[PDB]
RNA sequence: UGUGUGUCCG
């Protein structure tokens, strides 16, 4: 039918080039592009028509010749569009509000009531709860503007399809604008009264296209104006209109929770900085971002200032200032505003400096960045800057080269040491090192300290290759569903014709990475490697390296580069090479605070040759990239070559690409001045360039980071202080130790750390300008207290909250396949989560979800864009219209019984559920038992179990057999399936992908299940280390519905067209849920009643399920009892007698957790009022043979040997068994590896796979601030009721029941002194010490696998052996 | 007869051979001195004669055409 | 006989063992001097482009030349200071950009450069509204630290003041009334045509000028007219 | 008594002068090599 | 024994030989750090 | 007729 889908959120550069030429079409003018060709260029075969269709000609009958730019209307537009007109969308979504309001009143009614039953609550409650909330939200500023917006979207992505002839247009007629439609354009006519005026009498849009004569004679007798833009700028309006909505939401719920003081700004200073910031971009047009974007310093700057303040601490306030008037004084000169537009413009900026709030509200306020747009960007003006610092000459200093490079090699020679034993032994000519002689011979390592003498002896020491060019685990990285560049025959292949006005001469078949890596019939690992040996990437047509326009941000534009295929696969290739074997030996990510660690342990690192203060510094890494000449960087590349056995591999970067021709593959504007003749040898202008020396941002990040950390070690031995340092996303943090004396007093400590630090920064410059990489002093500060870092902020060892960035995007519709509704739910849960991970409020964030999940519902239900217009899925599913109480419920059943529920309320005390099952079927329970339909539990649990393999239980170990719980990974890996069979000629998928490799997955599954009793966990560990595990991985990587409609090798293969497929298992997945009283049996039901116990149900749940795989054999290691039926509390006060432990605790007693609360205050910011603003004190067998550089085929089957062999260890089959699976992958025979798998003797093999090979790592979701004032005893326990009970969680969970109990009250009224945790006696139980018996053999044949990657490899034991 | 001759071969040049080590140890240092007061510059043909360097170093011939950015 | 030549040869060998000791010190000043210049051949191509070389080559089509080239601190720094032997503009630049970060120390690291425009500026952006008796106030006292050099006491002291607590009007008072400058000093005197000039906000704010003027005392500034008409204002 | 003292004073100098021997053709070989390196720059 | 004296000598003319081939190698490289730094 | 207008490394 088609092979379009528009996508719902903005997830594309904003470029208006091609609007130049729709305004040819219709008559108007339009000056949008700065590239001459455009002006008298060809139009394409469609918007030429538009001169025949009569609407538009209606539409542009009575506004002038002139137009103007879209960037100074957009907040014009934002303010003034209210749904007050006439939509053609039938169903308006504001129809349908009262059930979003009933909805969530009821999901806060059920949080309420859960909280109270867990015995959290609350203290002192109040009456005027439901009220509050339900006034908040129908007195919200943007309630009905959103609905208009989603209403246009709507209208504008149904009409993004029909790419055929005769397309059509809409209209939208709203008061004031009148707004009109056709295929991604978009005219907008609006009042000329309401556009802010010149000194000269025209409008500010008006000053950068017309003189000022010409336009008043060109509007004369009108008052309307038209301005034209494409689909982007009303998705981008709609995203802000939906944040400015979540955000004012948020700000006025959070004050009825806590009336005194919250944790966010405000819900009246938003809305005015939001109208400041609007009216400024109304004012300057795309360069008021500019002045936008200085709100995250500003409001760091304000952090930092909340200090002792030393001298030093309002500098970077200073600084900013200064740089903030700078800007805006030198972007106004030229334009003409009057005095009064000159005093107003400046309140956007002299708001955000006399603000007053805590650090708190200050931290969630750094989050608004961008709720007001997105600049325009050009080609020309991004290339023009990144031809600066790119092609600049630079000065270097030798010595500091050398020293950088005798660093590195020091470093990697200490992290051989460290681990796997002693020194590499090393060769040529011992005598050319005097002084390390002796410690090699001794076979130690110097301590550090005393290497000033020594460090030019590192550069003599030779060796042989330490790390190994076969460790690829993971093939999925070879094919990922991306796009590349073209050869160069065909490198204008990717402009429009039309526009470039001839039609090029060759063309290219495919520019997609999957159509490509299954067509390569001689890929192999070693492929590659000899490809890039031979220095094959310097043939001519493999010199192309496209640039692309980078997402959303705030700057004039960057960039990223697109590489040709087998360039690609060499870059993929060094980077997961680098990443397994160097860049270990410079550890980046260490996160450590000196106010949360121990004394006696910072003590023992600070000490180089009493207290310790640390300091720290943030620099940037963003244009590093750019300044890295091959002077520099040739010894460094040289020895990574060394280290390997290859000889050219590392250095194709810098041989490549300035032999390169620079452009951006934009499609609507080719490069100056390009015709047919010079096509060969194109010139280079405002949009182009030859010589390129730097490098380039994303590629070779891995050897830049190792490079950067060597010199912060050189400028750490240079100068005797203790440095540590963390890398991140664009930045990096230095923190120094400077260790002090008993009798110094705490006052010049913090002056004497920050002189430290500065002394350090200033040489950290130094080293770094010699290197020709430049700092900036007026950038870079320095405190003592405050760190930021990526997504972790402390001030003074207290944790700052930052829920705003996560909660505020969400919406009702996202990119989820063909938009699943499953899959939209999961995205708004996992949200939800991660936004109450922070803060110490919950009641906004769940309030939001809950608005959200219904109002998706039903915009799902009503206007789905994969069916025709009118189409209901509510309707024709079940024959009635579905209504509210359907709904409601369908929304509670959890989805592990396969019921569209992703909100748990556990998700409020820890993020790891021990057990899904029982989880759901309390979460449930209680659900029922709150209303009074509770006569309703057993028909809503029973179900009819569906069709399935033991692939599918190895996929999902804890799941059920329910068909309604599944998701769409199935069919998508199904259809890729297909796709290869009747393809891929690639030469070694195929052999991979043999005839019988199904019937093989399922006797393995089978094989594997067999044992008595059946352990899923265990299974679903072995499996992923076979052949069936890398196809399976192989399979899984569709990510977009694009891919799936567009693709040309999975739509060639004839049959039924996949849009067909996709339309009805959407209409089965939707009548399986809201149906209910149908897909249910009556025989479970009668079987599950009178059981009374979670962990029984569970556990007969599961059984009864998997019948057909599990004939009768027992099930083990697969449930768990939820935590919140498993204790109960007690509250208790500071002299008081618990009624558990002593009214009834005579003949045994009752076992329990105990939790106090500490008094040492440690630190408070801003005041020790709240819990959550203090922190206090308190922390929260070897194998015989080690091999030597091994491969990942061998460490996989010595994994796969050791879990074999411990798993079953009271048989004698142990050395059958795992023949058959060690034949498949390494080359040695059983009694060989078996001498190198460890030792492992454990018991209960159960609590090693639950707690000690952590599958989760468990964790907390909760601020950790309340974790350091509270002590938990868990000896009390005696015999521990070995047993169910998770220790982890159990501390997760009794931390954050304190935490959520206590968090709206002040800390000097807290009446409870302790709390008892007591377990109940009918959810624990004693786990035996069990292990698996298999009766037979796989004896299957798996000797045909002799191939490359993760298969058979041949000589395991080359690097030698320990 | 031949004692003396072994005696004289033997401290024919070592009082030149002890003159002369002197006269390298400083001229050593004094290169050393010498080499961290340097400045070096950039230029834009190096990547080109590296590459062209390694490509000779292997099946050896002139890299194909055209030619590349700094051919000298 | 041959005891006599034994016991020369133990003579003339017994010198010899002692150069071990300085012939250590040989070894590792050579070793040194190897590995780096060693290094520097490594990371400079075959386009070392030597000195004569360069020299011509600046004389005609002055861009530099390709390939690497070395020079020294002094030389090059003597030749720059000379601007008559048309030194490229890109190697002038390049030198600077590498010399100008080694006058950085402990101190006057992130420090600002602070002007009278940049801190009038600076104390507009913190009052609240425009035409106040404050502005003359902030202009006076700028004028008077412009004229004095004591602009960087006067906005550190109002940055502690801000960030104590008190308004941004208590921290001019304690600037007016602190700053050893502002110690018995005659408010300055401007022209003025009539009451147009004159804000609307400061209308509220005039007074018969005393004798003794005191720019501690709260006069900021005196407005005379053609006849005779001085007057001042009052906070 | 004589032939003795002359073996002795032959095994006395041995092992220092053969080990600044080995020392000095290997300082001249990497300076060789370095020079070699230089050679092909002017 | 006295004719291993030879063993104990040749050694030391090679030595000499080595030294001498030293100091010409390094007052060479001399002459190239002269003409390619550009110094005063 | 507009080759999938685009959506890269971690
Ligand atoms: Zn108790």
């Amino acid at each position: 039918q088609h092979t379009q889908y528009p996508d719902a959120r903005l997830s594309s550069p904003i470029v208006l080039d091609q609007c130049d030429l729709v305004t040819r079409a219709c008559g108007l003018y339009s000056s949008y592009s700065l590239n001459p060709q455009l002006r008298n260029c060809k139009l394409p075969k469609h918007i030429y028509r538009l001169k025949y269709d009569v609407t538009v000609t209606k539409f542009l009958s009575d506004v002038p010749v002139a137009t103007l730019p879209i960037d100074f209307i957009v907040p014009i537009l934002l303010k003034a569009l209210s749904g007050n007109g006439f939509c053609p969308v039938e169903p308006r979504c504001q129809q349908f509000l009262d059930e979003i309001i009933k909805y969530t009143m009821q999901d806060a009614l059920f949080l309420k009531y859960y909280l109270k039953n867990v015995g959290a609550q609350e203290d002192c409650v109040d009456d005027h709860f439901q009220e509050k909330i339900l006034s908040s939200i129908q007195g919200n500023e943007f309630l009905h503007q959103m609905f208009f917006w989603y209403d246009l979207a709507i209208l504008t992505r149904r009409g993004r399809l029909n790419r055929g002839n005769s397309r059509s247009t809409w209209f939208v007629h709203d008061d004031l604008i009148d707004i009109l439609g056709y295929g991604d354009y978009v005219f907008w006519k609006i009042p000329i009264s309401l556009l802010p005026l010149n000194t000269q009498g025209i409008p500010h849009a008006a000053m950068d296209w017309y003189q000022t004569s010409v336009f008043k004679e060109a509007v004369q007798g009108h008052t309307h104006i038209v301005s034209v833009s494409t689909a982007d700028v009303l998705i981008m309006c709609k995203d802000l209109i939906t944040c400015r909505f979540n955000t004012t939401l948020i700000s006025k719920i959070a004050e009825v929770e806590d009336p005194v003081c919250s944790d966010y700004p405000n819900f009246k200073i938003v809305s005015m900085l939001y109208q400041s910031g609007d009216y400024l971009l109304s004012i300057l047009g795309s360069d008021g971002y500019k002045i936008i974007k200085f709100l995250e310093p500003l409001c760091l700057a304000k952090i930092q200032l909340c200090s002792k303040y030393t001298e030093r601490k309002g500098r970077f306030l200073t600084q900013m200032h200064l740089a903030v008037n700078h800007t805006l004084e030198e972007i106004t000169e030229i334009r003409a505003l009057k005095p009064s537009q000159a005093h107003k413009i400046r309140e956007f900026h002299r708001t955000l400096i006399r603000l007053e709030m805590t650090p708190q509200q200050l931290c969630e306020l750094f989050s608004i960045q961008k709720h007001w747009g997105h600049p325009v960007l050009h080609s020309e003006t991004a290339i023009q800057k990144v031809k600066k610092h790119a092609t600049v000459l630079k000065a270097l200093r030798p010595i500091v080269i050398f020293e950088t490079y005798c660093v590195f090699k020091y470093s990697i020679a200490k992290h051989y040491f460290d681990s796997q034993g002693s020194w590499y032994s090393v060769t040529s000519d011992r005598n050319l090192t005097p002084g390390l002689n002796s410690y090699i011979k001794r076979n130690q390592f110097p301590p550090l300290p005393m290497i000033k003498e020594l460090l030019w002896e590192f550069y003599h020491l030779d060796h042989p290759p330490l790390f190994s060019t076969k460790i690829i685990s993971d093939l999925s990285i070879f094919i990922k569903d991306r796009a590349t560049a073209v050869e160069r025959t065909c490198w204008d292949a990717v402009f429009e014709p039309n526009v470039l006005g001839y039609n090029p001469p060759h063309k290219f078949s495919t520019k997609r990475v999957p159509e490509q890596f299954l067509e390569q019939e001689n890929f192999s690992i070693e492929n590659v490697l000899s490809y890039a040996q031979k220095l094959e990437y310097l043939l001519p047509q493999y010199r192309n390296f496209s640039f692309s326009l980078k997402e959303k941000e705030l700057n004039v534009g960057r960039t990223f580069g697109k590489l040709p295929y087998p360039t690609r696969n060499v870059q993929t290739l060094c980077e997961a090479l680098l990443a397994d074997g160097l860049a270990k030996a410079f550890p980046s990510n260490m996160m450590v605070v000196t106010e949360r660690e121990q004394k006696e342990s910072l003590l023992h690192q600070a000490s180089w040759h009493a207290t310790v203060r640390g300091s720290s510094f943030v620099t940037d890494l963003e244009k590093y990239n750019l300044a890295f000449r091959y002077e520099f960087t040739a010894p460094f590349i040289e020895y990574c070559n060394r280290c390997y056995g290859v000889k050219n591999v590392f250095n194709w970067m810098h041989y490549t690409i300035p032999q390169c021709y620079m452009h951006v593959s934009d499609y609507y504007n080719p490069p100056h001045n390009l015709t047919l003749e010079n096509r060969n040898n194109p010139p280079e202008g405002p949009s182009s360039y030859r010589g390129h020396m730097g490098g380039i941002e994303g590629l070779q990040q891995k050897l830049w980071t190792s490079i950067s950390c060597a010199q912060i070690s050189l400028v750490e031995i240079k100068t005797g202080f203790k440095l540590r340092s963390a890398v991140m996303g664009d930045n990096q943090c230095i923190t120094v130790l400077s260790v002090f004396p008993l009798e110094t007093d705490a006052d010049e400590q913090e002056q004497s750390a920050e002189d430290n630090a500065a002394r350090v920064a200033a040489s950290l410059a130094k080293v770094t300008s010699a290197c020709g990489i430049f700092l900036k002093p007026d950038e870079t500060f320095v405190h003592s207290g405050f760190i930021y870092f990526g997504k972790k902020q402390y001030l003074n060892g207290v944790q700052l909250p930052q829920s705003l960035k996560t909660a505020t995007r969400m919406a009702p519709l996202s990119d989820a396949i063909f938009d699943d509704l499953q899959g939209t739910l999961a995205s708004i849960g996992t949200a939800f989560e991660r936004s109450i991970s922070e803060t110490r409020h919950i009641f906004p964030c769940r309030i939001t979800a809950a608005f959200h999940t219904f109002f998706s519902v039903r915009i799902l239900q009503y206007h789905h864009l994969g069916f025709n217009k009118g189409f209901d899925l509510g309707q024709l599913t079940l024959g009635k219209p579905l209504d509210f109480g359907t709904i409601s419920l369908a929304l509670a059943v959890p989805q592990v019984l396969g019921g569209l529920s992703f909100l748990n309320p556990e998700k409020c005390f820890y993020r790891n559920l021990g057990d899904p099952v029982t989880s759901g079927l309390f979460q449930l329970k209680t659900y029922l038992r709150m209303i009074e339909m509770d006569d309703l539990f057993l028909p809503l649990i029973a179900k009819n179990p569906g069709n399935c393999t033991a692939i599918d239980f190895v996929l999902n170990p804890s799941g059920l057999n329910v068909p309604g719980s599944q998701d769409l990974t199935s069919f998508l890996r199904q259809i890729v399936r297909r796709t290869i069979t009747l393809s891929a000629k690639n030469k070694l998928i195929n052999t991979l992908f043999h005839a019988s490799a199904d019937f093989e997955d399922e006797m393995v599954c089978k094989w594997l299940l067999s044992s008595t009793p059946v352990m899923s966990r265990f299974a679903a560990d072995i499996f992923s280390r076979t052949p069936s595990g890398k196809r399976l991985q192989i399979l899984g990587y569709l990510e977009g519905t694009r891919t799936l409609l567009a693709s040309k090798i999975i739509n060639n293969n004839t049959e039924t067209p996949v849009l067909d497929r996709l339309r009805k298992i959407t209409l089965q997945r939707w009548s399986l849920w809201f149906s209910y009283l149908d897909h249910c049996d009556n025989i479970l039901a009668e079987a599950l009643t009178q059981i009374t116990c979670t962990v029984d149900l569970a556990q007969i749940l599961r059984e009864y399920s998997w019948a057909h795989i599990l004939e009768g054999r027992p099930l083990i290691g697969a449930t768990l009892p939820c935590m919140i039926e498993q204790f109960k509390v007690v509250w208790l006060k500071p002299y008081e007698q618990c009624p558990q432990c002593s009214n009834a605790k005579q003949p045994g007693g009752k076992p329990f957790v105990s939790v106090a609360v500490k008094k040492h205050i440690v630190s408070a910011w801003p005041n020790a009022s709240r819990i959550s603003w203090t922190i206090g004190d308190g922390i929260p067998g070897q194998p015989a043979i080690k091999p030597k550089c091994p491969s990942a085929a061998l460490r996989e089957a010595i994994e796969l040997a050791s879990r074999l062999t411990w798993v079953t260890q009271g048989s004698s089959n142990s050395d059958l068994l795992i023949k058959p699976f060690l034949e498949a992958r390494v080359n040695l025979s059983v009694q060989e590896i078996l001498q190198m798998t460890p030792s492992h003797y454990s018991g209960n093999i159960v609590h090693r796979y639950n707690d000690q090979y952590s599958p989760h790592s468990f964790m907390a979701n909760r601020m950790s601030n309340s974790a350091t004032r509270l002590i938990v005893s868990t000896n009390t326990l005696g015999e521990f009721s070995d047993s169910n009970i998770i220790f982890q969680n159990v501390i997760n969970y009794a931390v954050a029941l304190f935490d959520i109990k206590f968090r709206n009250t002040e800390a000097t009224d807290i009446q409870y002194n302790r709390a008892h945790l007591h377990l109940t006696k009918c959810c624990t139980r004693e786990v035996p010490a069990q292990y698996l018996t298999y009766t037979s053999t796989l004896d299957l044949d798996l000797t045909r696998y002799r191939e490359n990657e993760l298969i058979y490899d041949n000589n395991p034991l080359k690097g030698g052996l320990n | 007869e031949q004692r003396i001759t072994s005696l004289e071969n033997g401290l024919k040049p070592v009082y030149d051979m002890a003159k002369t080590i002197s006269s390298l140890n400083r001229v050593c240092a004094e290169m050393v001195a010498k080499y961290d007061l340097l400045v070096m510059t950039t230029g834009r043909a190096t990547a080109t004669a590296a590459a062209t360097e390694a490509y000779w170093a292997e099946h050896g011939q002139p890299p194909p055409g055209p030619s590349l950015y700094e051919e000298s | 006989s041959l005891e006599q030549r034994i016991t020369s040869l133990e003579n003339g060998l017994k010198p010899v063992y002692d150069m071990a000791k300085t012939i250590s010190s040989l070894n590792r000043v050579c070793a040194e001097m190897v590995a780096k210049y060693d290094l520097l051949v490594m990371t400079t191509g075959r386009a070392t482009a030597t000195a004569a070389a360069t020299e011509a080559y600046w004389a005609e089509h002055g861009q530099p030349p390709p390939g690497p080239s070395l020079y020294e601190e002094s030389a090059i720094r003597g030749k720059i200071e000379s601007r008559d032997e048309t030194v490229p503009q890109s190697v002038r630049e390049a030198f600077n950009n590498l010399d100008s970060t080694t006058s950085l120390t402990e101190e006057n690291f992130g420090k600002p450069d602070i002007s009278a425009k940049d801190l009038r500026n600076i104390m507009y952006d913190h009052l609240p509204g425009f035409g106040t008796a404050f502005h003359q106030l902030v202009q006076v006292i700028c004028k008077l630290g412009k004229d004095s050099n004591s602009l960087d006491i006067i906005h550190a002291e109002f940055q502690a003041s801000l960030a104590e607590g008190d308004s941004p009007q208590c921290a001019l008072i304690q600037i007016t009334k602190r700053v050893p400058i502002f110690q018995d000093a005659a408010p300055p005197v401007i022209h003025i045509r009539s009451r147009g000039d004159i804000p609307r906000a400061c209308q509220k704010s005039l007074r018969p000028v005393p004798p003794s003027p005191k720019i501690d005392r709260g006069w900021v500034c005196v407005f005379q007219l053609q006849d005779g008409k001085t007057l001042g204002l009052k906070i | 008594e004589s032939l003795e003292q002359r073996i002795t004073s032959l095994e006395n100098g041995l092992k220092p002068v053969y080990d600044m021997a080995k020392t000095i053709s290997s300082l001249n070989r990497v300076c060789a090599e370095m020079v070699a390196k230089y050679d092909l720059l002017v």
